[PDB]
RNA sequence: UAUUUAAAUAAUAUUUUAAAAUUUAUUGAAUAAAUAUAGUAAGAUUAUUUUAGUUGAAUUAAUAAAUAAAUAUUUAUUUUUCUUUGU
């Protein structure tokens, strides 16, 4: 998590939308707490799509 | 390098400058000016070749010049382990046979398909090769060149969503034994797949109509 | 660089990570039958300095949006599952390119990852480019400034990049896509 | 084996070693018909010894100390000058030195003293090096910009990109070292041999010295306000380095390991046609003289002048068929005829 | 002997004699003095544009890309290529208008030619591949009969274990993409050069070898086998193409000197091998394609060993109209789906 | 005397007449094979320091992935908790608690 | 004809500005206009600098 | 070059104008005036022929002839071996030992 | 024996006959 | 030093060291001690302390020795000692990368100072 | 003059 | 470029059989020499007897070889003239040789 | 059995897959036009080698000019096996392309309909920068390099070393170089 | 006999296409270009011919 | 069962002289065939002036154990350190 926060703040405006669904899938893999995943999955779609 | 006008270095040379050849033409020469390629010993062939072979592979020794020493040869008789079969201990009779036919025996009715993958499908009619808007056919797949006669064999096809998660659109095709990956996305695309498994005379039939 | 199953050996994180420590991230791979855009290594690629400029990851990606459209029409750029999207051009257009890179007949890259002696089934890779036209030594030198430590040949046809596998060539197909070839 | 060098170990002859002449100015042209062009808009000397003093003196000049530097430059511009003739090679290029000494310390007056007086020696010199006078020249503008005369001094400037696009060739310095690549038959190990490069700001120092040269020029047009003079600088700079790069450009020949054939350098090094002299003297537009007094083939018209003989007589062509039957001379009978009926004049 | 070999140079005197001769021997003046065929390039073939005469708009130069015309004369007819001009992966991206001749010597009018056909930029290994399969080909593959041991009735008069043979001997097989790019290749070597012309018609009034000869000499056609050879594409003309050979000139063109006429077609026949496996025994002749290239075809050798390449206009459109179908495939999608927008 | 022609190597000092051997510094033929092996050795004990980690069915050599694989696809097609499937090729026990365990 | 009649004069074509022409493609081309073209000066005639005939 | 005298009186180049061999003709376009500008003395005896004879002949000042061999070799080795041909004097030759170091 | 070698013509009888 | 067994060969070749007849200059480091305590039949040693060695080589008295190794270049003919001749000869590789890379850096540096003022100077004469 | 003549090998499978 | 056609089978190469090579390599016939002209490993190369090896010649000069042996009678019909090739013709001039007369070479004829 | 024409085959019919009112997208048919154009041609070739005629110019060989240069049990052999299926492929493009223009002019109809004439003129068009490269180089100078010879394209024009050339008559009419040769390096 | 491309020979556009010709050379001169066509155009006129005769 | 990345579809051949008598016939021990085949005894095998690694090791017939070593051809890992080191 410390090196995907780091890859989610030295992001490209354009990029962070990948970095972030790069960040919520490492941490599925990983198995991460569910609360975890759905903050970083509310996070992509945050920083995706812009009327959310 | 000369310290004077008055005094300049001497024109005597050394081997490696005197033993020189005349300059052929290579294929850079030949790409930047094409008015000097005027014989065919000027088209030579890819620099990667050397030449024919001039030496002897002889194993344990390298490669040595023709005429050379001939004693410690043995790829001669090589080409004319008993250290691990001194214990009589054959690899083919130590292990056994699972089968009378053995795994993966390609027996008729067996079934084996050539894969065919979904995301290739999608790129081929993302690309323009097939018309989405008619039936998806192997006829159609044969024709449109997305898949070569080579890898045509009976049983057809088997219908491969290799890394494809979503199809937009929806998209009807007619191949064999689909996976059923491939065939919950195509229903949610909305396409309908028809799983047409023909028999021999039938794919022929189908592939020259 | 982090050592999942160092980290869970010294105590560092929960040992629920032996998946990950095990096997990598699931990832749809990019074949070439499906542009599977990487952000990160297009990041990377960003970051890395270069004299020519790459478009956003925003515009090389296709567009994701509603789906609700009853037909489907010719669009140069519509919603696709394998991402497959025209050439965009230059970033800059008040720009000159010294090399055009051309694709082939199915709209891949020239990126083809060979063998050295595949007689003996070797696993020693090499890059060969064989769709670069124009100045191949510009090309020659950018493919330099990206992979420093490799060796890398030219010659009137082919552009060869010696110990890179499919690992690079994603890496030079990103490159080629974001320059807008 | 590898080697620790801890003996004394003797250099390897290699190619790039070759000693180079200078570039030398055409008879006819004169620097100063250049810049009135421009305007219309032996005694025993210890040489030894004084070129130990010349060297610690560029040393002091280098590492900063000037004041030292413009004495060594003097001691050994007085040897100079009681050795060799009337406008010679070393005496400018001493003076030249003494002068950069001079404004390094401060005295630019007696620096563009020394730098006219340079240019009234390149006057009666008859063939002085492109790479002195370039220098020279460089000197005097950089004197004039630390003077105050930046438009002088960019005219300066722009007088050495003028010299060397005009006067100078640009694929000389790369003639021996641009197949050294190909002498390479070994891949895995030893491969850098495969990979030699050689910069061009070391083989001609001429090149380095319009590269500063321009950098200054621009830097003068940045100070100025001048963006039209900055961009046309810049564009002749990176024209100059696309030349060479040009000039330096090969393919790639063999990669993988070549085992034997040594015998292949006296191919690989050669006197190797340059991209340059190649576009200059293409065989199409530098068309070769080929008299037909020397030989015995010529066009249709000029039939006549081939190599003269004695009592020569037309038997017939070379038909190898006519050593067989009637039936093939009948064959060929009429073709004597109809050629000459061909190569009938006009 | 060698270069770096002591029996190199031990011929060390009477290689020349002392008194030179007295008709064409002569001094060095100095560097003023024009010496008969010096040049600074390594030229083996050191013909100038006298000696072979090149016949195009402008003496090929490198400024320009080629010294054919670049824009439509406007005193001059023009005619657009038959097909569609596309610019491929290695056409020379540039406009190319060749001035067609008329039998008199006259230019009538300027045709523009088609870049994948006259502009794909030559390249050494595909020309080699095309000379080499020329080369290998050509040769009499039943001449290389041999004797064995076993054939020897009663060593020297034992023949060898191994002996050549016309069925062991291999006739290489070379497929149609390459055989259309070297070919393509050789037409723009030859463009460059400069020593490409468009006739409209090739025809003669009698059917004669003296009507022939008539014709060569009045458009200056260097037909001896010590001059420059010339290489005919009859085709017919513009308005009536014609896959055969005109009939006159064809009896007419049978002349001792260096000139061919071949067939106007660049592609070829796919090479078939139904004896891969050596199935059958009896079969004379050697392994590989038993579908090999016919000699009326244009080839690499060939164009290399004849100066001049006279094409006829019914030849270009033929190629145009084989060569639209490739041109046309090889195109990337995203600009084959605008074909038909463009028409 | 396993290799019969000896190489002739360029004689640059006239001590490499005198010398025998060609790399003087390396170790002996079984010396240095008892040196590799006790480096691989040293290697070995380096990797297994940690417990033995256990690896899911997708990170498996392929002569046990798809029959691990194959052995719970049916139990995969019903989605419940607690379905294990004893089978006999796999990771062996380490005999001791392991962090990855 | 009627080209003829409109153009007395060569075009821009006749430049030697990249390269030199070729006397046989001149010689050929003589038919076409009144004014001499195989007449060539040993100077690279260019259309701005001198005005041809 | 004995008492500021040059030894070597001619050289004798044969050559062909069309036939091929581009090598001597390279020599006499690039070095040849280069070398006859640093030796306008000797004598350079071109000599245009049919099938030339690939080897450079030095007659000296005392009527011997050094010929030198250039078959397919470069023109910088044609210089080198013209240039070690106007360099000896070919008068004699001695070995290099204890004894014939001082003549 | 290999008689798959050989071409199907007769060898001339040893020793020939006058 | 062939001559002697494959250990003594080894840690003269760590005193850098190859024939008979060659000298080094080595510090008085305690590993230094041990590989000459280890050699000593075969190596004949002298010793200079620092002031010794500031009058044997014509270097001032105020002028330390950590300065002259600092300002004296790193790229020295075999400046270190790799584990293999591969990875000597791809040093060497790199290095002549770096050189044409500093080359080609150069230029494109030019180039984009070039681009970028042709751009002020065009938005420039817009407004 | 006339002997038993070869003819061509057939290849393995 | 499927396996590329074999540039030792060029037809131009023909050498003594070696024990090395390719198995379509042709090479020389069993009792005869590669070289025509090398009777004895030092027979010198002849002056102007031509062998026209391989194709048909273009011009075949009458002293020239072509499937025949050097006839005197045949390849020589008058010893006193010389056949050259002028313009893709057969001339046939007087023959010369060479005599050094006040240091230079003049041109005598030669059966005088 | 209908597999070539597009729609569903008699397989598909017996298992009664609803896929009549699929979907109505545009499609420009290149590649089948691209086929149909090489299947016409076939189909001309054909015809031509079936329709061949003894045309012997050498008097050995003139007892043949009148007839066929095939032997009409082959002739209609090759009539019925080749030359009948070629017309049968060709009309296998010709249907397909005809719907898929039927579908188009729909598709148009409806983008008309929908969104307007310039709006539809926009949509259904497939204009790209590297289109206008790959059909107008010149317009395309400017934005990028794309001349094999990269050294002769005006952006590096600057390279090409034009020389100082003058025409000699005295030669014989012959093109030289005016300006001197540059001194080779000789040794070391 | 055996096996040999029949529909195959006999197909191409001219005479001398789908012929195993591997007795030519790479120069022909002009009677060797003539019998080379007299050649072809006999091969294929016995060819037919004797088919022909045979049939009827 | 199918949720993981590539590819230049080309086959034909592979020392020589010999180490043995059985074979298939004919004429009254000879005659003519057999590159038939010998785990294969022995020898001969055509081409200087060259450019990088080891000089006596390895040796476990047979259920879940990290690994045989030499010789030779290609080919890959520029991380620290006082110097060195062919993995
Ligand atoms: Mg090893």
């Amino acid at each position: 998590h410390y090196d995907h926060f780091l890859k989610y703040l030295n992001a490209d405006p354009s990029t962070v939308p990948g970095i972030a669904q790069t960040w919520a899938t490492t941490a599925k893999h990983m198995r991460s707490p569910n609360w975890i995943v759905q903050l970083l999955r509310g996070l992509h779609k945050y920083h995706a799509d812009a009327e959310c | 390098k000369e310290f004077d006008e008055d005094h300049p270095l001497p024109v005597v040379g050394s081997r490696l400058n005197g033993r020189t050849t005349q300059h052929k033409w290579n294929h850079w020469d030949q790409y930047l000016n094409p008015q000097i390629t005027q014989s065919i010993k000027d088209l030579t062939p890819t620099p990667e070749y050397v030449g024919m072979r001039c030496g002897h592979n002889m194993i344990k020794m390298g490669w040595m010049k023709i005429g050379g020493s001939w004693k410690y040869s043995r790829g001669y008789n090589d080409r004319r382990g008993q250290w691990q079969e001194r214990k009589m201990t054959p690899r083919f009779m130590l292990a056994p046979r699972v089968s009378a036919g053995g795994p993966r025996n390609r027996y008729e009715g067996k079934l084996v398909f050539s894969p065919l993958r979904l995301s290739k499908l999608l790129w081929a009619i993302d690309t323009g090769r097939i018309n989405p808007n008619e039936v998806i056919t192997l006829y159609h797949l044969r024709q449109a060149n997305v898949v070569g006669e080579r890898e045509i064999v009976w049983p057809g096809f088997v219908l491969i969503s290799n890394g494809v998660r979503r199809v937009p659109y929806p998209i009807h095709i007619e191949l064999q034994n689909a996976s059923a990956e491939s065939i919950r996305l195509i229903e949610e695309a909305g396409g309908s797949f028809t799983c047409v498994y023909m028999t021999h005379e039938g794919l022929y039939q189908e592939l020259h109509p | 660089p982090t050592d999942v199953a160092a980290n869970i050996s010294a105590g560092a994180m929960p040992p629920e990570a032996n998946v990950a420590a095990a096997l990598p991230v699931p990832r749809i791979q990019y074949s070439k039958w499906n542009r599977a855009l990487r952000s990160d290594v297009y990041d990377e690629l960003l970051k890395l300095p270069l004299r020519y400029k790459l478009h956003d990851f925003a515009k090389l990606c296709p567009p994701q949006r509603c789906q609700e459209e009853p037909e489907a029409v010719g669009v140069v750029g519509r919603d696709s599952a394998v991402g497959y999207l025209p050439p965009l051009g230059p970033a800059d257009p008040l720009d000159t390119i010294p090399f055009f890179v051309h694709r082939s007949s199915n709209g891949v890259l020239p990126g083809k990852v060979f063998s050295m002696h595949p007689r003996n089934l070797m696993p020693a890779f090499y890059l060969r480019i064989q769709q670069v036209e124009g100045d191949m030594f510009r090309f020659e030198e950018e493919l330099l400034k990206i992979f420093p430590t490799k060796k890398i040949f030219v010659r009137s046809h082919s552009i060869y990049v010696y110990n890179v596998a499919l690992d690079g060539r994603m890496v030079l197909h990103h490159w080629l896509l974001g320059l807008g070839f | 084996v590898t080697r620790l060098y801890t003996s004394y170990y003797t250099g390897v002859l290699y190619p790039n070693q070759l000693v180079q002449p200078k570039q030398r100015l055409p008879a006819d042209v004169s620097v100063s018909a250049i810049l009135q062009k421009r305007s219309e808009p032996r005694p025993y000397v210890p040489l030894g010894e004084v070129a130990k003093l010349e060297l610690q003196g560029d040393y002091y000049m280098e590492g900063g100390m000037f004041q030292e530097a413009l004495e060594h430059y003097g001691v050994v511009a007085k040897a100079y000058n009681y050795a060799y003739p009337e406008n010679h090679a070393q005496r400018i290029g001493i003076r030249i030195k003494l002068s950069a000494a001079f404004r390094q310390t401060g005295r630019l007056e007696s620096s563009l003293a020394n730098i006219e007086e340079v240019l009234r020696m390149l006057d009666a010199s008859t063939r002085p090096s492109l790479e002195l006078i370039c220098e020279a020249l460089l000197e005097l503008g950089i004197t004039r910009e630390a003077l105050g005369m930046k438009r002088e001094a960019t005219e300066a400037y722009e007088e050495a990109l003028e010299v060397v696009n005009s006067f100078h060739n640009w694929g000389e310095s790369h003639r021996m070292l641009r197949l050294l690549p190909r002498l390479g038959r070994r891949f895995n190990y030893n491969f850098e041999e495969k990979f030699v490069y050689f910069s061009p700001f070391d083989y001609d120092r001429t090149f380095a010295l319009v590269d500063q040269c321009l950098e200054r020029a621009e830097t003068i047009f940045n100070e100025i306000g001048d963006v039209e003079g900055a961009i046309r600088v810049l564009q002749q700079r990176k024209e100059m380095i696309d030349k060479k790069f040009f000039n330096m450009r090969d393919f790639a020949g063999r990669i993988h390991t070549m085992r034997g054939h040594w015998k292949r350098r006296a191919q690989h090094l050669t006197n190797a046609p340059t991209p340059d002299e190649l576009l200059r003297y293409s065989p199409t537009i530098h068309q070769v003289h080929r008299d037909f007094k020397y030989e015995l083939t010529a066009p249709i018209g000029r039939e006549k002048e081939v190599m003269p003989g004695v009592n020569r007589l037309v038997l017939d062509m070379g038909n190898p068929y006519r050593r067989r039957g009637r039936l093939s001379n009948k064959m060929l009978k009429d073709a004597d005829h109809k050629f000459a009926n061909y190569v009938r004049q006009k | 002997s060698s270069i770096f070999s002591p029996r190199y140079d031990w011929r060390t005197s009477g290689v020349h004699d002392i008194a030179p001769r007295d008709e064409g021997d002569f001094l060095y003046q100095g560097p003023q003095h024009v010496l008969p065929g010096a040049h600074p390039l390594p030229l083996h073939h050191p013909h100038n544009t006298i000696t072979r005469p090149v016949i195009s708009p402008y003496i090929p130069s490198p400024q320009r890309s080629h010294p054919y015309f670049t824009a439509p004369l406007p005193e001059l007819p023009h005619f657009s290529t038959t097909k569609p001009i596309v610019y491929t992966y290695g056409t020379m991206k540039e406009r190319i208008i060749a001035p067609v001749f008329n039998l008199k010597n006259e230019v009538i009018y300027t045709r523009e030619l088609d870049p994948f056909i006259f502009g794909m930029y030559p390249e050494v290994e595909e020309l080699s591949k095309n000379l080499t399969y020329w080369m290998v080909r050509c040769q009499n593959f039943a001449s290389k009969w041999d004797y064995e041991t076993r054939e020897i009735w009663r060593y020297t008069w034992g023949g060898r274990t191994k002996p050549s043979k016309p069925w062991n001997m291999l006739m290489p097989t070379m497929d149609v993409k390459t055989w259309s790019k070297s070919n393509r290749m050789m037409l723009t070597l030859k463009m460059l050069q400069g020593r490409l012309q468009v006739v409209d018609r090739l025809t003669l009034e009698e059917p004669t070898q003296e009507c022939y000869l008539e014709l060569c000499r009045n458009m200056s056609w260097d037909v001896r086998h010590t001059g420059g050879g010339v290489l005919f594409m009859d085709g017919g003309s513009r308005i009536t193409p014609s896959s055969e050979f005109d009939r006159a000139f064809f009896f007419g063109s049978f002349f001792n000197g260096r000139n061919k006429i071949v067939r106007p077609t660049v592609l070829c026949d796919e090479q078939y091998d139904y004896n891969k496996t050596a199935a059958k025994q009896r079969m004379k002749g050697p392994k590989g394609a038993k579908n090999p290239i016919p000699i009326n075809r244009f080839n690499a050798y060939d164009a290399m060993k004849h100066d001049r390449l006279v094409i006829t206009e019914g030849a270009l459109m033929q190629l145009e109209d084989e060569l639209y179908e490739h041109k046309l495939q090889i195109l990337p999608p995203h600009i084959r789906n605008q074909l038909p927008e463009y028409g | 005397a396993f290799r019969r022609l000896v190489k002739r190597h360029k004689i640059t000092n006239n001590q490499m007449l005198l010398m025998r051997r060609r790399e003087p510094y390396k170790p002996t033929m079984k010396d240095r094979q008892e040196i590799a092996d006790r480096a691989k050795l040293e290697e070995f004990e380096r990797k297994n320091a940690d417990g033995l980690m256990f690896v899911p069915e997708k990170a498996l050599p392929p002569w046990q992935k798809s029959l691990a694989h194959n052995a719970k696809a049916l139990g995969s097609r019903i989605n419940f908790r607690g379905f294990r499937v004893r089978v006999a090729d796999g990771q062996d026990e380490p005999g001791f608690p392991t962090p990855f365990r | 004809g009627e080209l003829q009649k409109k153009n007395p004069t060569p075009s821009e074509w006749y430049d030697e500005s990249k390269g030199p022409l070729n006397p046989n493609f001149l010689r050929s081309m003589r038919s076409h206009y009144e004014v001499d073209i195989a007449n060539l000066p040993d100077t690279p005639l260019i259309r701005g600098q001198r005005e041809f005939f | 070059s004995r008492n500021g005298e040059l030894c070597l009186k001619k050289v004798i180049i044969s050559y062909c104008p069309s036939n091929g061999a581009p090598n001597t003709r390279q020599f006499l376009a690039t070095h040849l005036p280069h070398f006859h500008a640093k030796y306008p003395s000797v004598s350079i005896d071109l000599r245009p022929r049919l099938w030339p004879e690939m080897a450079i002949t030095g007659v000296y000042r005392d009527g011997s002839e050094r010929s030198y061999n250039t078959k397919n070799l470069s023109p910088m080795g044609i210089f080198l071996r013209l240039n070690n041909l106007v360099s000896t004097a070919n008068d004699y030759d001695q070995p290099f030992c204890a004894s014939h170091l001082h003549f | 024996w290999r008689t798959w070698e050989y071409q199907h013509t007769r060898p001339d009888p040893r020793p020939f006959p006058d | 030093p062939f001559k002697h067994s494959w250990e003594v060969n080894r840690m003269l070749r760590e005193l850098r060291l190859e024939f008979k007849g060659q000298t080094t200059i080595v510090p008085d480091i305690p590993q230094v001690r041990k590989r000459i305590w280890r050699v000593r039949h075969i190596v004949k040693v002298d010793v200079l302390d620092l002031d010794e060695a500031k009058a044997l080589i014509g270097v001032p008295e105020h002028i330390s020795f950590t300065d002259l190794a600092s300002q004296l270049p790193p790229s020295f003919g075999r400046v270190k000692a790799v584990p293999s001749p591969v990875i000597r000869s791809k040093m060497n590789f790199m290095k002549l990368r770096r050189m044409r890379l500093r080359d080609v850096l150069h230029r494109d540096a030019l180039e984009l100072r070039l681009l970028e003022l042709k751009r002020s100077a065009m938005k420039n004469x817009e407004q | 003059r006339k002997a038993r003549r070869v003819q061509l090998q057939p290849t393995e499978y | 470029m499927p396996r590329p056609a074999p540039r030792f089978a060029m037809g131009h190469m023909l050498p003594h059989r070696s024990n090395v090579g390719s198995q379509f390599l042709h090479t020389q016939r069993h009792g005869s020499r590669s070289t025509w002209y090398k009777k004895h490993y030092f027979s010198l190369r002849p002056f102007a007897i031509q062998r026209h090896h391989g194709t048909t010649p273009r011009i075949l000069l009458d002293r020239s070889l072509w499937k025949s042996l050097w006839i005197t009678k045949l390849q020589l019909p008058d010893i006193n003239r010389w056949e050259r090739v002028v313009n893709s013709r057969r001339v046939t001039e007087d023959r010369y040789a060479f005599v050094e007369e006040e240091g230079v070479m003049h041109k005598v004829n030669w059966g005088l | 059995m209908s597999g070539a024409f597009g729609c569903g085959s008699y397989r598909s019919v017996v298992a009664g897959t609803q896929n009549v009112p699929r979907r109505m997208t545009f499609y420009p048919s290149a590649y089948e036009l691209i086929q149909l154009h090489k299947a016409h041609r076939e189909v001309i070739r054909h015809f031509y080698v079936r329709d061949k005629i003894f045309d012997n110019k050498f008097p050995g060989n003139a007892l043949a000019n009148g007839l066929f240069k095939f032997v009409p049990n082959r002739r209609e052999n090759y009539h019925m096996r080749e030359l009948m299926e070629s017309i049968r492929r060709r009309s296998i493009w010709m249907h397909r392309i005809k719907q898929q223009r039927e579908i188009n002019a729909k598709v148009v109809e409806n983008m008309e309909v929908k969104y307007g004439k310039k709006a539809a003129a926009s949509m259904l068009c497939f204009t790209t920068p590297d289109s206008n490269a790959y059909f107008a180089p010149h317009r395309y100078q400017d934005v990028a390099n794309s001349w094999p010879n990269y050294w002769q394209h005006p952006s590096v024009n600057h390279v090409v070393p034009k020389p100082r050339w003058r025409r000699h008559r005295e030669l014989g009419g012959i093109t030289r170089v005016e300006d001197p040769f540059a001194v080779q390096a000789s040794d070391y | 006999g055996g096996f040999t491309m029949k529909y195959k020979k006999g197909t191409g556009l001219w005479d001398e296409d789908h012929v195993n010709d591997y007795k030519t050379n790479r120069y022909l001169s002009a009677r060797a270009t003539m019998r080379w066509y007299q050649e072809m155009e006999r091969h294929q006129t016995r060819n037919s011919l004797n088919a022909r005769r045979a049939t009827q």
